[PDB]
């Protein structure tokens, strides 16, 4: 996504109506400037959360001897070397399923049945 | 703290037994046997000395 | 091999020694430390320079200045300190510093063998200790939550707060201030959520929108760049939006350094170069940094806020530092040196135009390390008492456990964390109130001193190192950033390298083996601790340099090597000091070779990185000693812990040179039948803690139960367990600046009476008795008088009694005559005296039988004691029963029995070496009833098994009185049985009685055997005001004018107070003996 | 245990209850005397060999 | 009630000064101090009264 | 905590520095021999005497209030021997059996078949 704010006096970018032609616009309430809006999307919730379960994954998460050794095979290069985790979400309701990352390629793949 | 004439346990002597033991390591380089031979049977009199702590070298190295 | 890895821990202490920490951290204070502290905040409105330390004197009338020493010092109860002095600018004497036995300005340091031997200081004395009036002083280990670290707690549904983050901050050299940050974060998790923090002086809490703006940034986006390094964490980024609108009305700088209350703006700098995060430095052109900062900070605050991180682990020990002795000497030093700061300003304010009276530095101290109030003296006991104790001296291993103690001030603190193996022993801890509040140092472990910074920041600076200055968190993604000592010096690209550089010019040696290098990959982060405080253990390193397959690095060839120290060691790369924090992203391996079928009897066995040089080392001195720990219920292990720092042998063998109160000496030690390959180095074998019983776990005459066991009389005659007990009074001749001596006589009669009720007839000329009288009941042991002739003269207590072993006259720096006597006495092990092993088989003699009565087996062999079968089914300690079987072949076998930890010896295998010299296999003898010379138709488990006898023996307990001094206050008995006391009845022992209905008997005890006493109430206003003058029989009470209506009653003189108490406080409590209200 | 304990139907319970406080405080020092004595002839104790489990 | 106990009694006029039996000394013997808390707080009551009027004079 | 945690005794004088006490009274005050120490206290009127003897002696505490059970039993040894003594395999002789009866102060003075 990666939205944006402003030039002149770097803020918060706030949604105003384009009234006479019936469409979304964003501004700002320290100027005037105002530029259209990147998406239709503002806000979001979510109470049963599934981001951040790959957590920031460095190439060099191979060097960490802290980490376990699975022997399966990725779903591009096929090799037999991959460690695995489980979700790092916090959370008392979350699940216990294996993530599986390969450090010849880095998928997410799972042990899960 | 020096050697306990006799033996608690049974009530042997063990006083003798002292320079003997220390000398028949030194040269002979014994322990089981020396015992044996020193006429120190069964374990009851035994400990004693084998356990013996003999302090008294280093207090004689004090002034008074 | 196993056996080799305890050359490397020989070669370990051939050179450190037990006590490194305490030495180190006192050399480190006097050698360096002293003066950078002494140069700092020192200029007055003429400066100070370098500061001179001469060596111990003695400066005393009837001599010039005697060049004192230790073991005089100690007898002559004075004070081991030094002069000090300073060169001051605008050469003088400046207080008294009481150096630490065995350091390094203590003249021992040097002489050799031979050379101490003369110095009369014991060998085996390792010294550590400070020795103010006569006792050996110890500074016990302050543990305290390390500074400067970022940590977030969730806080209870009910509050207007959700979670918060703190940090400590302190300079790392320099004053060092005790004002925390704290940023809040209102708002519970679900209530409609601002964010607060709290900085110093400011009354409510400010939100972080203004703290940015205040700082000099003003505009969004900018502002994002600090907190978040990820534009696409839109999650994060929106909890943000209500709060801008927060501080919405303030736009600029000027509001910003206002609204915190032109004079407040001017000050708000102020109060942003020295009050906020204090710690980093507070020059000047950095204030970029911190912003950073309070970014990073915000951030590591949410990862947990939105449960993506669980709350920091409050007492994970890596978070922990301990302030050993050299860092004590300072804190306590500024309060009294800033006291001294504006104590020369006196002077120069009465100066209406050398006096520094050089003894509130000597005195100051003194005061602190004798009670153990740190916080000056003055109306100031706002200070923390534990600090400095009196070091035992029950037994050596108790004296050692004592040095090596660690505090920790106040139901999750008590509790064993995880961060708390290698570095601590897990059994030894009191019972009871504080239990795991008190801590002991592990064999292994050792505290960090003080390495440098700068030497680490250029060679970080000098290798890749991109300054945080100018940051782009989305041109710049993974940009791995290090941590220096709690502040951020900069991110950094690949690190791999840069790593494993900086730790192998370490094993080199050139930056120093105590620094903590933590690299968490899994947050992309490095963690740099120089730090002094830091517990670390040491690891072998194992590292693949095998391009023939997969190996240890090292060899038998440094171990056959074992200029050569320690140091050297570590100066080759073949251990590293892995402290808590470190540990956390490192995998240790265990036993170092199968790491790298079997007998149905054994125990069950269940990348490396690490491995532990042994496990048998994570224990201190107390389980160090007990054989099998591994055998017996854990619980109990912890028992005997405490139990050993309390039995009898002997402590030291200058012993017979030493007047202190309370000794006690073991007639005939004896090293044990078993032992660890660690005692080796605890050189118990040359100072044993007991002696090793001829056990026999049975039933016999009843008298071995619950706990309770036999000892063999006739054993007990040959002098088993007997034990020598001294006690050392001590006296001086007080004087006044008005010439007014006292006296060291034989006084009598002379005008005043005021004499002692014993004997003085057993006192020679001198005022003083020989060495050979033999004392007793309450006779006087010393001679003294005041003249205002009343006697001062000491007696022995009404209860004791023994034999005189050395008197000796001496005088003092106030030309005064200092007097200290030492009793000895036999102690004969008694039907009620308490023992035990090492594994919390604690018990009492019941009774005690001689060689005819006692069981016996066909060999002729008889125990010693006689323990109950009863002592083993839920205490569970087996290893005891294990101890006895070893011990039961080392004894047969003539060779040493090695009982240490995890190694290769079972149960089984013992019970075969058992069989090969005659003997049942499993210890098990025949017996006969000694009445009746009959078998006993079960068999026993004989066999000799070591035994210490801890002190505590009746005739110290035994009390009885009936009528006898009275308090003074209340009227009431006295307290403690050395004054010949009377036993409480507390609540508990008076609701009984009264669920009895013993209600005369009751009404007896509070009266008649104590309190008691006769008062005259008025019949109108219930008073005690009546003057009784029993004769003219005059009663009175004016105020209310009667002399006719009054009562007497029979209650407790303690009440009696209680009233007037009351009385004093103005309530009037009226006694009617008639009922008036009615009803 | 279960018939000489502190428990409910008790042989200590009811003498006292059938026989009266004096005898039944009595009968204790008896009942011991008597075990005891046994015991001192016949022997008892424990070790190690009691806390193995067969080989198989 | 006007006679056992009226709310002005709750303020005191001539402050009820305790005998020694109440804050006693513990004296070493004889011819050496010892002496109470109390019996230092009520000098320094006593100050804080004399200097009191002798500022009201 | 107990009513039982005080209660009249007869003194018997003895040898030794020691409080000889009874082993079946252990449970009650819940005491061991590893140490513990136990306080006396001494009546002292002619009337106190009776009160203790007809409301605090240690017949009348057998049976404990509480759980309308005694509170006082066979322990250690005793009791663990008891049972061997009990078992069908436990035979004693003449010898023996003459020796036991004797050391029962109540015995009947009736030697049974
Ligand atoms: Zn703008
Ligand atoms: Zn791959
Ligand atoms: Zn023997
Ligand atoms: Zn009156």
């Amino acid at each position: 996504a990666s939205f944006r704010f402003c030039l002149e006096c770097n803020n918060m970018l706030y949604p105003k109506e384009d009234k006479e032609n019936q469409r979304l616009l964003y501004s700002c309430r320290n100027c005037d400037y105002t530029e259209l809006a990147e998406d239709p999307k503002v806000y979001r919730h979510e109470l049963i959360t599934n981001i951040g379960e790959t957590a920031g994954i460095v190439d060099d998460i191979g060097q960490d001897p802290t980490l376990p050794r699975s022997d399966k095979e990725c779903p591009e290069c096929h090799s037999r070397d991959c460690v695995f985790f489980q979700s790092q979400q916090r959370r008392k309701d979350t699940n216990m399923t294996l993530f599986y990352v390969c450090l010849n390629c880095k998928k997410t793949f799972r042990d899960e049945s | 703290m020096i050697i306990p004439v006799r033996c608690f346990s049974c009530g042997k002597v063990v006083g003798d037994k002292w320079d003997a033991y220390l000398r028949l390591l030194e040269e002979g380089k014994q322990e089981g046997d020396a015992l044996d031979e020193l006429k120190l049977k069964r374990y009851c009199c035994r400990r004693m000395v084998l356990t013996h702590v003999d302090l008294i070298e280093k207090f004689l190295r004090y002034n008074p | 091999t196993t056996e080799d890895c305890w050359t490397v821990i020989s070669a370990f202490f051939e050179e450190k020694g037990l006590v490194s920490q305490q030495l180190d951290s006192f050399d480190e204070f006097m050698e360096t430390s002293i003066q950078d502290l002494v140069w700092e905040e020192p200029r007055l409105i003429i400066r100070f320079g370098k500061i001179y330390l001469s060596r111990p004197t003695m400066t005393e009338a009837d001599g010039t200045t005697h060049a004192m020493f230790p073991q005089e010092a100690r007898l002559r109860n004075l004070t081991y300190s030094s002069p000090v002095y300073l060169d001051m600018e605008k050469k003088v004497h400046i207080g008294k510093v009481p150096i630490m036995l065995r350091s390094k300005f203590c003249s021992l340091r040097t002489l050799d063998e031979v050379d101490l031997y003369k110095m009369k200081e014991c060998p085996y004395d390792m010294g550590g200790y400070f020795v103010i009036n006569g006792s050996e002083k110890v500074l016990i280990a302050q543990e305290r939550s390390a500074a400067n670290i970022v940590q977030v707690f969730k806080k209870a549904a009910p509050s207007p707060i959700s979670h918060v983050a703190e940090i400590r901050s302190a300079l790392e050299k320099g004053s060092r201030l005790i004002s925390t940050m704290q940023i809040k974060l209102y708002g519970r998790e679900d209530k409609g959520r601002t964010i607060k923090a709290t900085l110093p002086y400011v009354k409510q809490d400010i939100p972080i929108v203004i703290v940015f703006r205040a700082l000099g940034v003003v505009p969004d986006g900018e502002i994002l760049q600090h907190i978040c390094y990820d534009e696409n964490d839109w999650q994060m980024l929106e909890m943000l939006k209500p709060c801008i609108e927060e501080g919405f009305v303030i736009q600029d700088k000027e509001v910003a350094l206002d609204f915190i209350g032109e004079k407040r703006i001017q000050y708000a700098k102020d109060i942003l170069q020295k009050e906020l995060l204090p710690h980093i430095t507070q020059e000047e052109g950095f204030e970029t940094r911190k912003t950073f900062f309070l970014g990073y900070m915000v951030n590591r605050l949410l990862l947990c806020a939105l449960e993506r991180k669980d709350q920091d682990d409050r007492d994970h020990f890596g978070k922990k530092r301990l302030d050993l002795a050299g860092p004590l000497l300072a804190n306590l030093f500024r309060i009294l040196f800033r006291k001294l700061t504006r104590e020369i300003y006196r002077y120069m304010q009465r100066c209406i135009e050398l006096a520094v009276k050089s003894t509130t530095i000597t005195s100051g101290l003194k005061y602190s390390l004798a009670t153990g109030n740190w916080g000056e003296q003055k109306k100031a006991m706002s200070s923390r008492a534990g600090v400095s104790q009196v070091l035992n001296r029950y037994t050596y291993s108790s004296t050692l456990s004592h040095l090596r103690r660690t505090n920790t001030p106040i139901a999750k603190p008590r509790q064993l964390h995880n961060t708390h193996w290698g570095l601590v022993c897990p059994a030894e801890t009191p019972e009871g109130q504080a239990c795991g509040l008190v801590k002991n140092l592990s064999l292994l472990s050792g505290i960090s001193i003080g390495s440098p910074s700068e030497p680490i920041i250029n060679f970080l600076e000098e290798w890749g190192m991109e300054p945080l200055e100018d940051y782009d968190p989305a041109q710049h993604t993974k940009s791995t950033r290090i941590f220096v000592n709690g502040v951020w010096t900069g991110i950094h690209r690949d690190p791999s390298m840069l790593v494993s550089t900086m730790r192998d010019l370490r094993r080199s040696g050139a930056i120093s083996p105590e620094v903590s290098i933590i690299r968490d990959i899994r947050e992309r982060e490095f963690k740099i601790f120089t730090d002094v405080g830091r517990v670390y253990r040491p690891l072998f390193i194992v590292e693949d340099d095998e391009s023939k397959d997969n190996e240890l690095r090292i060899t038998k060839e440094h171990i056959r090597k074992i200029v050569y120290g320690w140091s050297s060691l570590v100066t080759s790369g073949v251990i590293e000091y892995v402290d808590g924090e470190e540990e956390e992203t490192i995998m240790i391996a265990m036993t170092p070779e199968d790491l790298q079928l079997n007998d149905t009897a054994k125990r069950i066995k269940p990348t490396f990185t690490h491995c532990e040089i042994h496990p048998s080392m994570i224990l201190g001195v107390a389980a160090s000693i007990i054989p099998f720990p591994d055998h017996n219920q854990s619980p109990r292990n912890t028992y005997q812990s405490a139990m050993g720092k309390q039995a009898m042998g002997v402590f030291l063998t200058n012993y017979n040179v030493r007047m202190d109160t309370m000794a006690n000496i073991l007639y005939y030690p004896q090293k044990p039948l078993a032992k660890t390959q660690a005692m080796e180095y605890l050189k118990f074998r040359e100072l044993p803690a007991g002696q090793n019983a001829i056990v026999a776990i049975a039933c016999y005459s009843g008298y071995n139960q619950e706990d309770s066991m036999i000892m063999n009389q006739s054993s007990i005659d040959r002098g088993l367990f007997r034990s020598l007990f001294f006690r050392s009074y001590m006296d001086q001749e007080k004087r006044f600046g008005i010439s007014i001596v006292e006296e060291f006589e034989k006084p009598t009669r002379a005008t005043t009476l005021r004499l002692k009720h014993g004997t003085y007839e057993k006192l020679d000329e001198d005022g003083l008795i020989a060495p050979g009288v033999r004392v007793s009941g309450d006779d006087i042991i010393i001679g003294k008088t005041t003249p205002i002739k009343r006697d001062a003269s000491t007696p022995l207590r009404s209860t004791e009694n023994g034999i005189v072993d050395q008197v000796l006259l001496t005088t003092n720096q106030e030309g005064l005559k200092f007097v200290k006597v030492r009793m000895r006495t036999t102690k004969v092990p008694q039907i009620g005296d308490k023992f035990a092993s090492r594994h919390g088989q604690k018990g009492t003699i019941g009774v005690t039988y001689r060689h005819e009565d006692m069981p016996f087996s066909a060999e002729g062999i008889v125990p010693d004691l006689i323990i109950n079968p009863h002592a083993i089914p839920s205490r569970m300690t087996v290893a005891h029963l294990i101890e006895c079987l070893l011990s039961k072949v080392g004894s047969i076998r003539g060779y040493e029995g090695d009982a240490t930890p995890f190694t290769d010896l079972t149960v089984d295998a013992v019970s075969n070496l058992l069989r090969d010299n005659g003997y049942q296999s499993r210890g098990f003898e025949v017996m006969y009833n000694g009445h009746t010379g009959k078998k006993l138709m079960a068999q026993v488990f004989f066999g000799p098994t070591y035994y210490q006898r801890l002190r505590h023996m009746v005739d110290d307990k035994i009390h009885a009185r009936a009528r006898g001094p009275v308090q003074v206050l209340t009227r009431q008995p006295v307290e403690g049985r050395s004054r010949d006391g009377g036993l409480r009845f507390g609540e508990m022992e008076r609701d009984c009685m009264i669920a009895h209905g013993a209600a005369g008997f009751l009404k007896e005890r509070l009266m008649e055997a104590s309190d008691a006493f006769r008062v005259h109430v008025c019949g109108i206003c219930g008073l005690m005001s009546v003057i009784a003058n029993l004769k003219k029989n005059q009663f009175e009470c004016r105020s209310c004018k009667n002399k006719t209506n009054i009562y007497q009653l029979h209650i407790p003189y303690a009440a009696k107070l209680l009233f007037q108490e009351l009385m004093a406080m103005n309530i009037a409590p009226r006694l009617y003996t008639e009922r008036s209200g009615v009803s | 245990k279960k018939t000489v304990g502190s428990g409910g139907g008790g042989l200590i319970h009811t003498v006292m209850r059938e026989k009266g406080p004096k005898i039944c405080a009595e009968l204790f020092g008896n009942i011991q005397k008597v075990v005891n004595y046994w015991l001192l002839h016949n022997g008892f104790s424990i070790g190690i060999g009691d806390a193995i489990a067969d080989a198989s | 009630n006007e006679d056992y106990a009226r709310p002005e009694w709750m303020i005191i006029t001539v402050l009820p000064v305790p005998p020694p039996q109440v804050r006693p000394s513990i004296a070493m013997d004889e011819t050496t101090q010892g002496q109470d808390d109390l019996t230092h707080k009520l000098s320094d009551i006593l100050k804080a009264n004399i200097n009191v009027q002798k500022l009201e004079m | 905590l107990h009513k039982m945690s005080m209660m009249a005794h007869r003194v018997k004088v003895m040898p030794y520095s020691t409080f000889r006490l009874n082993l079946s009274v252990t449970s009650p005050y819940n005491a061991d021999f590893d140490g513990d120490e136990m306080n006396l206290h001494v009546p002292q009127s002619e009337e106190t005497r009776a009160e203790l003897s007809q409301l605090c002696a240690v017949p009348l505490q057998i049976v404990s209030p509480q759980s309308n059970k005694p509170v006082m039993g066979i322990v250690q040894d005793t009791l663990c021997g008891v049972r061997k003594m009990t078992l069908r395999d436990t035979f004693i002789e003449y010898e023996q059996v003459m020796n036991m009866l004797f050391w029962v102060p109540s015995w009947d003075g009736v030697v049974p078949q």
